[PDB]
DNA sequence: AGAAGCTGCACCTTCACGGC
DNA sequence: CAGGTAGACGCGGACATCAAGCCCGCCGTGAAGGTGCAGCTTCT
């Protein structure tokens, strides 16, 4: 009857931080002696290019300000002039036990939820979901700004069985587009491995390494750190990059959001592209939140219409519901 | 509570000679008639609505985002143990020991040190503090005491070290010895090149000892009678006392000649007990040979 | 009576987003309660199948890198947050401040049970490691050693498995594997000692621990007073606000079969020793102490000095 | 329909930190292993050249004007004494998709802005903009003070396709002026290629080399580092030249400023030449900010008339607005 | 012509300076 | 298919002084809030 008041789901498909090395293309074979790109602090001089607030001011000080320069100090990460290839590497754990709630109050709700995800994995297992995850590992979507100017990108994925490699995949990440989800052989093999790691059987460890042909001496983008800038001069620098072990890298949540953006089923022009899987499905880029609960397509209403009122959604929306279950979250009333 | 009712708390914390008998205004008789000097019905009702809604609870709950953590009972079983954020104000003790009289003690510390007599009060520094602000731009939604401090929980650090602290914290020679032992284990016709390689390896070992004596000349001039003197009387003075901490010739055996033959002897005894292959015994004449070798290279310093 | 007969050494684990927030007064390294709860979860998931108990755990912290930043002009430091998605209509949500830190810590934990005579030599440790690879330590995903130049194995040493010279030899070969780290120790006798030397006709509220955390550079007829080791503040358990309630009493619990209680943090003093001056490695292990009808849901390192 | 509160535009035309080497003229073809220019820190004895302050106006302490060698510590970058040519080398990606912001709040404003940029680019493509960009790449305006006394300046632009050139241009940079955008067949080919890179119809990474005959052992001028540290002396250098790996270099934002000077449309006296494109178009070295908000010709009022009120400006102001969008930055309420 | 849930709007609300 | 044994490598004394170390301008902003009620809306 009533839903669980506390309903938690842990993050399956947990990635690690994506360290960035630099090296020449066709030297991707010996890509372990490659040095990492270090973030530098550089002071820049620019103008007052922001728009002014002409409220409780005077015109003389504002046009004297826009006549005067503006000194900042930002962080930047460059490739060397002897390396036209960025090597972004991370590990990925596919945990297992997908539909199991990590916290649930009602035992009847837990039993009905387990029976619902059991009937789902019985009639339609993790084929399409793992195919979309294998696409988003196969096309280099975790290069957010590092992909838009690349001539060629290549993704090498290695399954680490016990302490050594068991399976090697080598994909061209530009033939596999960012908006379409085709069907190939090696992608289906990677999806079957991801499904076996997601069916509760194993906890699969993969390494993903992406080579990107940017250019000699060009600028790469590690993920920017969030400082809220409410205090005494804590926003004078305006750009701080993420660095782990003296090396520029991308956050774990950014790689997770990058291989998570599989949802091509939302009620607002799904031919645009796949968006990230969120409850009340949100994109921070367009500043909109698709699947509002005024329409009957958010995660919450689909969830307690599936497991409570016994009415299954469409075949594409229960994929989104199970994708939130893999995505993990805190729900309940 | 709701921040919009916080106005009423600003009415209840009015220190008109006592705000404790005003918030929970129980010990008052004139204040009831002073809240409304018209009648006793609305005055008593407002008084009980002011003393009542600040001592009232409702229902026990933990709304799905407060933490709550299993604790293992000794035999078996668990408890759920929901933690709640305390209002311990170390923030007052932190702010008053960083701004109030930290300035006076700090100026006494920073312009009175040639004057040995400074002011009779000390201060702390509290390094590596961390600011945690709960309400982002409007901290009133959290609570009232989260508006006195503007967020800013002021967390003390823990921070495990990395092999360096001010309070307190804490192999090519083996390759040479191993290749010397593996070299004198086997024999190929026993010619000049074997003795050349033996002199080569013992030469590398003794210049490694010289490099160890030179790189430990970079520690300090003056050691002391620090313990462990069972092997530390002959090699005590081979690691030189830098000739600068002495300054009046307080040591008489620095140039007596006691150190070099004894250091060569005990070094060759170490090399005897360290290098002993299937040719088991090494012996005393080889000990005297390597002893006089290191002794010549140690008396070569002067 | 909680005495181990073995010591399963789990090697240098790397943890990518831990909880750098430890307590409402302390930040930095995570709580030892996290490590005791991790070992109790490992005993819940592994140890019942082998009929062994897993009680007590060490901490070495081979390296630490918090995700913080210095506000350019202040003497304190602020936390690098994460970005949450929009709420329901398209609007930047209210940020909660989560402190995250990269840890690298190896841990030795005390095996206790009858599920080892001589048959599980190094497959019991392989089982515990290959199951703990799919687990988190303080909110941080344990990165399970990707394809690199070297592996990093586990160890299982028995105290009865060897004579006295072999006992100290195995202690030495165990402490060579975690020597750059720093052992975390609960120090409560030192806190009470510094309190009762501090308490000379003046009271206290919590200054007994705050005075040992700080760096006072006071003057005595500037000088600076020294402390033995890194005496840090640590959250050492919980204390009871509420009488404990029945499982069907508190709305919105984690489950409706466990009794719930409302608790406050408790605060004690810890030290970061080096593990070559421990004098018995059968010490240095973090155990629970309930006394549950009083409160006092403590964790500690007993039998130390 | 109103302006979004967050509007971020990503840098198209991304250059690199331009490195400097030195060699001899007529060896320009085999100028690959040329030795790099290093930055030498020297100490100079000078005089008091600044005008005196009110504290040094005393009759006793005007001795500082009389005997004070003033003992400064500067940096310098010189050519070798048998090398009369400075070579400056960098790479330049041009990405495309100019009008799409990487961050927005109002999706209606985002769609209206994409509609205005789309009706621009199908009204008039990137012809004048890429023509002026190719002209600023043609004459070595990125050689800032390395151009004012050079005898002959020659630039070589190589369209690096995969690891080799695909089309090479070779321009006499002194014949092409710094104040008027003329026509040339190779310049129109380079402008068409930069326009094809600006419309997302191809991946364009160029390698730009520029040789200048400064003189035998003369002084070349790399970028001077900004040091954001206020009042202190007797140990401050006050001149720190920029260098990457002991090789003197020009900043990437300096090159980005220099190949952005395409604005010959501003309501003041335009007989001087092109200035850079900024909102409230500023030359802070000259101390004057053209396109003041007291005129209706800054970037923000023209943009909010073009997008919100549907008041399309003149075609030159349209070029200025799209040049600001190609530049990037923070716009919004 | 009466009941539930959603949205819009109002209501609350600023600091002390120099590395074991 | 081989290539040395022995022994020892100096003392003294000293290592400069004067005078000075610049001036100008500026330092982004956008978004990161909860609770309670009035009224509207949708449905029956």
């Amino acid at each position: 009857l009533s839903t669980a008041s506390v309903l938690a789901f842990e993050r399956k498909l947990d990635p690690s931080d994506a360290l960035m090395s630099a090296g020449a293309w066709a030297q991707r074979d010996a890509s372990q002696e490659w040095p990492a790109v270090t973030v530098r602090e550089k002071s820049v001089r620019g103008t007052i290019s922001n728009r002014l607030k002409t409220k409780d001011r005077d015109p003389a000080k504002l046009d004297a300000s826009i006549q005067s320069p503006n000194l900042q100090t930002v962080d930047v990460a460059n490739l060397p002039s002897d390396a036209d290839t960025l090597k972004v590497r991370f590990t990925l754990r596919v945990l297992g036990g997908a539909g199991t709630p990590s916290a649930c109050n009602d035992a009847a709700y837990r039993d009905k939820l387990l029976q619902t995800v059991a009937t789902y994995v019985n009639d339609q297992g993790f084929a399409e979901l793992a195919r979309r995850y294998a696409h988003n590992l196969a096309n280099a979507r975790f290069l957010w700004r590092n992909r838009v100017g690349a001539e060629a990108v290549e993704v090498r994925i290695n399954h680490i069985r016990q302490g050594e490699v068991a399976r090697a995949w080598r994909f061209d990440a530009l033939a596999i587009g960012l908006r379409d989800f085709k069907a190939d052989a090696e992608l289906d093999a990677l999806a079957e491995l991801i499904a076996s790691g997601l069916s509760g059987s194993g906890h699969v460890l993969l390494e993903v390494v992406a080579f990107a042909r940017i250019g000699d001496g060009q600028e790469v983008f590690p993920s920017q750190e969030l400082i809220l800038d409410k205090g005494d001069k804590k926003g004078q620098k305006s750009k701080t990059l993420y660095s782990v072990r003296d090396a520029a890298a991308i956050h774990s949540q950014k790689i997770g959001n990058a291989l998570r953006t599989i949802d091509t089923w939302y009620p607002d022009e799904d031919g645009l592209g796949p968006i990230a899987v969120e409850p009340y499905g949100s994109v921070t880029s367009q500043g909109k939140a698709y699947r509002q609960p005024k329409q009957k397509l958010d995660f919450y209403t689909l969830l307690d219409n599936w497991v409570l009122r016994d009415e299954a959604p469409a075949v594409e929306q229960q994929h989104y519901v199970i994708a939130n279950l893999i995505r993990g979250g805190v729900f309940g009333e | 509570g709701n921040a919009a009712a916080l106005d009423v708390f600003k009415f209840l914390s009015l220190q008109y000679q006592g705000k404790n008998l005003l918030n929970w205004l129980t010990e008052d008789s004139a204040e009831a008639l002073q809240a409304l000097s018209d009648n006793a019905e609305q005055a008593r009702e407002w008084r009980q609505a002011f003393i009542g809604i600040t001592t009232v609870k409702g229902a026990p709950a933990s709304h799905s985002l407060a933490k709550q953590l299993y604790f293992p009972l000794p035999g078996s079983g668990y408890h759920l143990l929901a933690p709640l954020f305390p209002t311990s104000l170390v923030h007052h003790v932190h702010a008053l020991l960083r701004e109030a009289r930290f300035g006076d003690a700090a100026k006494a510390a920073r312009e009175a040190r040639s004057r040995q007599e400074s002011w009779p009060h000390g201060f702390s520094e509290y390094p590596n503090l961390a600011i945690q602000k709960f309400g982002g731009t409007k901290p009133q939604n959290i609570s009232q005491l989260n508006n006195e401090r503007r967020g800013e929980n002021w967390l003390l650090p823990s921070l495990p070290p990395n092999w360096q602290r001010q309070n307190v914290n804490a192999p090519e020679v083996s390759r040479l010895t191993r290749t010397l032992q593996r070299f004198l284990a086997k024999t190929v016709h026993n010619n000049l090149a074997i003795r050349q390689r033996r002199a080569q390896l013992v030469a590398q070992i003794c210049d490694e000892a010289l490099q160890y004596a030179a790189r430990l000349r970079e520690l300090e001039p003056g050691w002391s009678a620090t313990p462990g003197c069972q092997l530390h009387d002959a090699e005590q003075l081979w690691l030189d006392p830098l000739r600068a901490q002495t300054d009046e010739t307080f040591l008489q055996r620095r140039l007596r000649g006691d150190w070099p033959a004894e250091v060569g002897n005990r070094f060759a005894n170490w090399l005897n007990r360290a290098v002993s292959s299937d040719s088991q015994i090494l012996g005393s004449p080889e000990a005297a040979q390597w002893s006089q070798e290191l002794s010549k290279e140690l008396t070569m310093f002067k | 009576v909680t005495d181990p007969e073995a010591l399963l050494l789990l090697p240098r684990l790397s943890i990518q987003n831990a909880n750098a927030i430890s307590s409402p007064l302390t930040w930095g390294f995570p709580s030892p309660g996290a490590f005791t709860g991790f070992v109790h979860a490992l005993q819940r998931r592994v140890g019942i199948s082998l009929d062994i108990e897993l009680d007590g755990v060490g901490i070495v912290c081979h390296r630490f890198e918090a995700q913080i930043s210095q506000p350019a002009g202040k003497r304190t430091k602020v936390f690098n947050l994460t970005r949450n998605p929009l709420n329901r209509d398209g609007s930047t949500a209210a940020i909660v401040e989560e402190g995250r830190a990269h840890l690298e810590v190896s841990l030795l934990l005390g095996v206790h049970g009858d599920g080892l005579d001589d048959h599980p030599a190094q497959e019991i440790a392989r089982q515990v490691q290959e199951q703990a690879g799919a687990m988190r330590l303080a909110g941080g995903s344990i990165l399970p050693w990707c394809n690199e130049r070297f592996p990093a194995p586990n160890a299982e040493l028995l105290m009865l498995g060897g004579s006295d010279e072999q006992r100290r030899k195995n202690q030495r070969r165990l402490t060579r594997r975690l020597l750059p780290g720093f052992a975390l120790v609960s120090r409560e006798a030192l806190l009470q000692q510094h309190l009762e030397t501090l308490r000379t006709t003046l009271p206290e509220a919590t200054t007994l621990d705050a005075l040992l955390d700080l760096c006072r550079i006071n003057f005595e007829p500037w000088q600076v007073r020294d402390k033995p080791g890194w005496l840090v503040p640590i959250p050492a358990g919980y204390n009871a606000l509420s009488p404990l309630y029945l499982p069907g009493e508190v709305r919105n619990a984690r489950d409706r079969e466990t009794p719930l209680r409302f608790v406050e943090n408790l605060f004690g003093l810890g030290e970061w020793l080096s593990p070559h001056r421990v004098a018995a490695l059968s010490d240095l292990l973090w155990y629970h102490h309930a006394e549950p009808d009083k409160g006092l849901y403590r964790w500690s390192t007993p039998r130390f000095v």
